[PDB]
């Protein structure tokens, strides 16, 4: 028992890891990206329209 | 009258009140050549137009109009087959312009004697991952969504030289018993590839039977647009006095838009989200208006028209609209084709809502459109299962998902992969769902009836 | 009269418009197009015209006919397929030769040869009437007769004239009514403008449940006749599918399928596939068609059709509602409505303001539904008519984030989901508990308690098992399974029955014509049992393998069901299902111990 | 008397610049049917209307107008109330005339007088979640954000309802000694909503304790906006010079927000982020200036708004604004409403900053601060516990985290979950928590007093 | 005439047509100030000018101009070295007054005798993290790219003290023949940030050899935009007339940028994406053409302008198209500045274009480049390599890896770790370079050839 729990450990450690500093800053710095241009078009357009 | 200005490429008139509306009119510039232009709006004590030759050489005082009294149509012929026009129709081979029996509109409008009778038979583009997943009815248009970074020029090019050697497959079905022929139309297309085309025809014995309108970008944005209405209204002639099953195919979609978009830069008429006019729609809609069943029902035409997301999402103004105005949409991807695999078609956004109903059992089989729902099911959960399967490690994986896994890349390149001059009939594509399915258990199926499964598996 | 400034696409101005209105119809041209002031600037015009432009001049007179725009609504409406402007299609094919509407062609908003059978109402002469009071009735079909002829709503006098029983035409006139000297004569067919909400005596509460004649619509969240519904759709996940078969299934005295701004290929189907299918409610020569009138806008004809489609639409749901008929108006879709006001937004030239989409959009959205309801019919005898709007909304750019869902949802009551992953997987219509509400509900349960059903408590059991599943999927994708507890797993495997059952059903479930409430409810009654007795017995201790080897034959059983159909118990309480429950207690005893 | 013109909900009339601001005009149409509006803006020989009723079908020449002389105001009395009214404020009851004690102006202010003193003393609305949870006194302007995925406007009635039943309880524990009024405001309403409001108020006794506006949304957008506007200004009335606490119910924010987005149309004014105001900030405040203490402070005017989310998102720009201005902010969930828990207050990122400054005793207990510190951390610790379960198994889990998912259950199942006519005081809720955090033993209750956990375990 | 109206900072002024553009007018205020300014537009008997001075406060008839008749220009001298200036050439300090030798006007583009021999001798500030890993060539430009919560005020401070210590050293390599001189130019700065520049040149006695021009944020948005252009007009005089290296530090470039974007904003053109200038391009290449070796060739104005993201990107229309028209950039990293390592430029994307040409072999070795490429690499690989440690552990971490470990501890804390004070020389750095890089075998040094590596390891 204990030489699995040793193993299992091992794997479980590394997952959480890989979460925290890859896939959680790879969904903030998308969200970003896409936010920057995705207001501009909303604005740009008001600004068209007025003159 | 004459020129009062010119505002970006849209050329303003100032003239006196009378002139139609699409009425051409011929503006005579100092130079040896006399051109047609179309009054885009007619206003008070004034018109804009947007001339159909050049962009440059219009004067303030050294022009003159006459007003020619007719607006734009389209001089029709149905021996308009084995010609090669511009966008205009004008001969580049010097000789074979379109010439007449009948005179017909432009817009289609006049007309529009599209039956009520709903896709019926059916039709096949000889790619094993189009004609089963979101068969092809005669009358129906389901669009070609493909992305740049992709031989999409060369997909469309397959689709070109296939149609025509389908229809003895299709007669055999009884999908077809009278004439193909094929309408084809190009909008900003490269060289390269307009020899590609006319070699296709040359290579299938059917450019006798194909018509070739030819439109680069280095003429002009207005007469683009143009050029598939041409296109189209002697296609609806073809389907109508003849009762003929007409093919038009019309590529490039995203040429067209831009077009539009280019105009109202002058216009009063003010351009909505992203820029694009907001009565883009109701220009795709013109197009899209020539295609269906016709009257006599005997003859058909059936559209595809050719679209390239320029930015790659499916969110992006061109693809959306058309998915909508469409049923359904077939999906081409970036992804199948850096593996290496051809024709790269993903089927799991590709669906079309039209498709079950139109087929039936005397030209395809009954378990045609279940044997289609449960392939559809597999692939999606491998899909997933691919994903998960990067992040945390195998420890996500069940039995099914393992098997999905297997599936997906068995599915991708022994059912999706064939030749270019490579055809499939679809009884056989069926054989080939049935063996694809079979490494499952049958108790871990159910989007098909336990009755139909059981006669063909 | 007028003289025309500008035309600008199907646009077109006109100067020298005065003592004209805002929804004036106008001849527009030397072409005599039908068309409609929208809006004024000053002396020029903007009129949208109903009719292409292709060689239209300016300078050519517009001639006000010195009224509005509105729509006619008489005899002869059922049996037979309009557009959204509502001149007859049919007559259209024969005479211009043309299947669709041709271009500088007029013809007139309803048939002007048809003869109908008019019978007397409940007034004879020197009587006081007043609007939406039944003058008459008039034998339309061989499924309803009940084409109640009424004074219209904004009328009352003391009527001059009453024809006796005959045969007569909708043009020649069987009514006078004098008010203040002669108000008018009047025919068989009253006209309605298409930009005013019909006159009702009042609104009342919605409260009496419609079946859809799907499970699943019924089960998680009751229809009523008289609400608002949003069902989502994407282009390309059988909606279509759907909507035409809800139509069929659904039975109400009349019904509206209005077709907003269609493929032109599904339309098609529909005009075609109604006469060749029967009716549940024995519907003979044509069934369905005798039940319905239908509006038919594809996307390809003008703009101006299509935004007038919604309100034609309507108004003849509204206009059957006062004669004390229940309606069913299915409208799809909204999106493409939405769409043509984007299209309107931008070729008059006014602001866009709701994400690039219209100003007006968010309040003409709202101003549709709240014609939709239950009332007491127009007139004073008193009958119940109601009109459900059943609106089919889909995305114009987002998911669910585009201007026209997010509107919607805010005025909407009902709402029942559709998830696309699943679409793809086919299990369509996907309800989900968390993208699905009704603030009707509370009413509704009590209603099915009256009518003998448990049905409140099946409830809030069926959405506990959904509830769960989707926090312990979560779990499950990302950690895995290497443990899920012995409760966890029952929940995950009841909810993929109810999937397999309910979720999943249209041209897969051999009966699905019409489907009854207490058959739903005992169908779930299985299901939610099944659910107790399994969680119960892994803590009374017995392990969760041996439990799934004993349950065995019931639990197919119950995977099975959707096939069957009534054929055992009554007309609507089924045997098969009564003996499952039974069985069910048995299989716990032999799995405890 | 000449309509120039109309544009959208905007309506150009052509009169002389002798009026002045939000004068009411009234249209006189041949169809003998007149319209009132009011002016937004006045410019020279011509001012910009928008009608109340309708917006269009006035003719250009067979309409005449005429100018009241007198800006809008709402007739105020304390004889109003319990009778239902539109959105201008007129019966449609079908009871007598308004009656006026005085004209108090709806524009944004009356008198504004708006205490520069804190909030103290407990209102009850008699709901659990909201009393004992977030305690909100008077003055407080505290949301409740909720969505469409939520009965919005079921919870929102049940504020109302079981609202001063809560009040002869408080006037014998002496919280209160002037009485309660309930002043309720329904937005671009259906039909069936604004009748249920009627019908539970009926069922309570509650009927003459409040008075009801209801703008139906089939009415016009700007009489929407002038809605809450009309029953803000009689409640600061009430409230001042007969001295009441008065909480004051507003739904729905989001369709007042709506309204403010959708006019302009001809306006040079330029809206911000989402195509929502830059200015709509400006509009809220608006509202907002009406809710505090009043001046002699025993009255009160309290503000419960209700804001919709419409699709989930807290990023939107309605809340965001809100949530800055406003004292803390109530969130209700979909997923408990899922569970089946009625109402569904998820109360683990609700807040009540003034917490501690709304208890004392009489309406409360000393003991209610400590409580809350108790309940909120012990929940919070739940929510992560029923997760574990899932994964680590029942027979393998903490004793700590067993502890903390039998207070889950529980807590969701007694504390959130009432009946929809059961009135919860906040002293009954008080002792429904001791039996929840009884299961908890001493040692690991410790956000409470010794003295308080010996009292009450 | 006199002045008609003022729409922010543009003045209408309706004057006739006669003067020429650029020229410079003079406003009457009757409040007993002048106030200069340029035209910025001419138009049909009206003119639409900015103001240096003011911003607001410009009146109707009260306000009347007088025109000058004389275009913008300079007055450049080569005796203003040690002077003190602001933001428009007036003395804040006391220094010596402006006189005259040449007048050059301003608009990127004096005399322009600017390169078409490209640079190719080396510049050391004696930092390694600089020089090594970019080398600056006599002409080319190179900018800091920072970030918000860094120091990049005292990195430009760095340079400023350090060259001129240096440069003698340089001069016996052949690195240098000539003097240096420096302009600063302080744009929309704080006082406090100005004083630190100004103590730095006093400090070192490089006070009578450099040009010091201080503009402040409330100093008005026109003389900002005037404050880098006047320095650079100055920069080109020294260089040409005595011939000296003139390094010119513009800092800060956001600054400069928020000025551009309040004048297209409130200009009528419609500005770029992000509401940043559509013409935002072209201002920036004003500055930056002004690069390269002058006439004479043996003076050369070289620049390192200074920015900081406002917003933490490199998304940001400011880095995107700062970094397009120099040759390389200077990166500075938030990391490396919390943990304690100054200066904290980081050298992961930090890159010279020009490095070649900088790199010769009469002043600094031609292993110089080989062993830049082995650092970029090695580097670039560790630091990925070290976040990828910190995920899988030790079960995917290689003995080779190890190493690479330990090189970029190493190279933190040594290469890039120096005081403020702290002077290097070229020879020094490329030692140390090689001692790191010699943990790692041969076989893994493969970028650079079998020659170099096999005498110095």
């Amino acid at each position: 028992a204990f030489i699995i729990l040793d193993e299992v450990i091992k794997v479980t450690n590394r997952r959480v890891n890989a979460i925290e500093h890859v896939i959680i800053p790879r969904t903030e710095n998308t969200i970003a990206y896409i936010n920057s241009e995705l207001d501009e078009l909303d604005r740009e357009e008001f600004y068209r329209l007025k003159k | 009258n004459t020129v009062s200005g010119v505002n970006g490429p849209l050329v303003i008139l100032e003239k006196v009140k009378f002139p139609r509306y699409n009425e051409i009119v011929n503006l005579t510039l100092p130079d040896g050549t006399v051109r047609q232009g179309q009054v885009l709006e007619i206003r008070g004590d004034r018109a804009i137009v947007q001339v159909f030759e050049g962009t440059s050489g219009i004067d303030v005082k050294k022009t003159t109009v006459e007003f020619t009294g007719e607006s734009l149509r389209i001089p029709v012929s149905e021996d308009m087959l084995g010609r090669i026009f511009d966008g205009s129709g004008r001969p580049i081979d010097n000789g074979p312009k379109v010439f007449a029996e009948d005179y017909l509109d432009i817009n289609g409008s006049p007309i529009n004697p599209y039956a009520r009778i709903y896709p019926e038979e059916m039709i096949s583009t000889g790619v094993s991952a189009i004609d089963t997943m979101n068969s092809i009815a005669r009358g129906q248009k389901i669009p070609i969504f493909s992305a740049s970074g992709l031989p999409h020029n060369e997909i469309a090019a397959q689709i070109c030289r296939q149609a025509g050697l389908v229809r003895p497959t299709k007669d055999v079905h009884d999908g077809h018993e009278e004439n193909f022929s094929i309408v084809f139309a190009a909008m900003g297309v490269n060289l390269e590839t307009a020899r590609f085309f006319k070699q296709d025809f040359e290579e299938n014995g059917s450019l006798e039977r194909t018509s070739l309108f030819l439109n680069l970008a280095n003429d002009p944005t207005i007469e683009r647009i143009i050029t598939p209405r041409l296109a189209l209204t002697t296609a609806e002639y073809l389907a109508y006095q003849t009762e003929r099953h007409v093919l038009t195919i019309l590529t490039d979609m995203s040429s067209y838009a831009d077009a539009l978009r280019e105009v109202s830069a002058a216009r009063e008429e003010v351009p909505g989200r992203r820029g694009y006019p907001g009565y883009m729609y109701t220009d795709l809609s013109t197009i899209y208006e020539r295609a269906g069943r016709v009257e006599g029902r005997n003859g058909s035409i059936t559209q595809i028209p050719i679209l390239t997301m320029p930015n790659d999402d499916i969110t992006h103004p061109i693809p959306d609209l058309t998915g909508y105005i469409t049923e359904g949409q077939i999906f081409v991807d970036r992804q199948l084709h850096n593996k290496g695999i051809y024709p790269p078609i993903n089927v799991l956004p590709s669906l079309s809502r039209l498709m079950k109903s139109a087929i039936g059992e005397g030209m395809t089989r009954k378990d045609h459109g279940d044997v289609s729902n449960q392939l559809y099911a597999k692939y999606a959960i491998g899909k997933d299962a691919a994903a998960m399967k990067a992040v945390v490690g195998e420890e996500a994986l069940s039995i099914e998902d393992k098997l999905s896994l297997e599936f997906l890349e068995k599915f991708e390149k022994t059912f999706i992969t064939q030749g270019a001059y490579e055809d499939r009939t679809v009884f056989e594509s069926l054989d080939q769902a049935w063996s694809l399915l079979r490494i499952y258990p049958k108790e871990m199926l159910n989007r098909i009836s336990p009755k139909i499964l059981d006669e063909f598996y | 009269y007028g003289a025309i400034y500008s035309v600008s696409g199907p646009v077109v101005i006109a100067e020298n418009m005065i003592g004209c209105a805002m929804y004036e119809l106008v001849k527009v041209g030397h072409d005599n197009l039908v068309g409609e002031v929208i809006r004024i600037d000053g002396d020029k015009a903007t009129i949208q015209v109903y009719e292409e432009t292709a060689g239209l001049t300016v300078g050519d007179p517009v001639l006000r006919t010195g009224k509005p725009l509105s729509v006619e609504l008489g005899p002869g409406l059922m049996e037979t397929i309009y557009d959204g402007i509502q001149r007859p299609l049919k007559a259209i094919k024969e005479e211009s030769q043309s299947i669709y509407i041709p271009r500088g062609i007029d013809t007139p908003a309803l048939d002007r040869t048809i003869k109908w059978q008019f019978t007397p109402g409940k007034f004879q002469v020197g009587d006081h009437i007043s609007g939406g009071d039944i003058y008459g009735s008039v034998f339309e079909n061989s499924l309803i007769s009940s084409h109640k002829i009424l004074l219209p709503p904004r009328s009352r006098g003391t009527i001059t004239w009453i024809a006796p029983a005959g045969e007569y035409t909708l043009d020649e006139k069987i009514l006078e009514v004098e008010f203040d000297g002669k108000k008018s004569d009047f025919t068989l067919y009253h006209t309605w403008p298409v930009r005013v909400p019909r006159p009702v005596t009042e609104k009342l509460s919605a409260d009496y449940p419609l079946l859809t004649g799907q499970r699943v619509l019924d089960a998680l969240f009751p229809c009523v006749q008289g609400g608002t519904t949003c069902i989502p759709g994407a282009f390309g996940c059988g909606k279509t599918v759907i909507s035409q078969s809800l139509s069929k299934y659904s039975n109400s005295d009349a019904i509206i399928y209005v077709g907003c701004g269609e493929r032109g290929n599904e339309m098609a189907e529909v005009l075609m596939e109604f006469p060749e299918l029967y009716t549940e409610m024995s519907g003979t020569k044509e069934p369905i068609m005798k039940r319905t009138t239908l509006v038919a806008n594809t996307s390809n004809m003008p703009v101006a059709a299509r935004e007038a489609s919604i309100y034609t639409g309507i108004t003849l749901a509204e206009y059957f509602r006062d004669q004390g008929k229940n309606v069913s108006m299915i409208a799809d879709s909204s999106s493409r409505w939405a769409e043509a006001l984007r299209e309107i937004s931008g070729r008059l030239g006014e602001m866009p303001a709701d994400q690039g989409f219209p100003a007006y959009l968010g309040a003409k959205l709202a101003s549709f539904y709240e014609r939709a309801g239950k009332a007491v019919a127009l007139g004073s005898p008193d009958r119940t008519g109601s009109v459900s709007i059943v609106a089919a909304v889909s995305p114009a750019g987002g998911d669910f984030s585009d201007p026209v869902t997010t509107a919607t949802l805010g005025i909407t009551q009902v709402f029942w989901g559709l998830d696309k992953k699943l679409a793809q997987r086919k299990h369509f219509p996907s309800i989900n508990t968390s993208v699905s509400y009704s603030k009707y509900t509370n009413v509704l349960n009590k209603f099915y308690d009256s009518n003998y059903p448990e049905f409140p408590v099946l409830r809030d059991r069926m959405k506990e098992i959904l509830s769960n599943a989707e926090e312990l999927e979560q779990v499950v994708q990302l950690v895995g399974k290497s443990a899920l507890s012995d409760s966890d797993k029952i929940t995950l495997d009841v909810a993929t029955l109810i999937k397999e059952d309910f979720l999943q059903q249209n041209g897969y479930s051999t009966y699905d014509a019409f489907c009854p409430i207490w058959k739903t409810f005992d169908m779930m009654r299985a299901f939610i049992s099944y659910h107790d007795e399994a969680q119960k017995a892994v803590a009374n201790g017995a392990n969760w393998s041996k439990l799934a080897d004993s349950t065995g034959d019931v639990k197919h059983a119950v995977s099975s069901s959707k096939f069957f159909e009534p054929s055992r118990g009554e007309k609507e309480v089924h045997g098969e299902f009564e003996k499952l429950l039974s069985t069910m207690q048995e299989r716990f005893a032999e799995s405890t111990d």
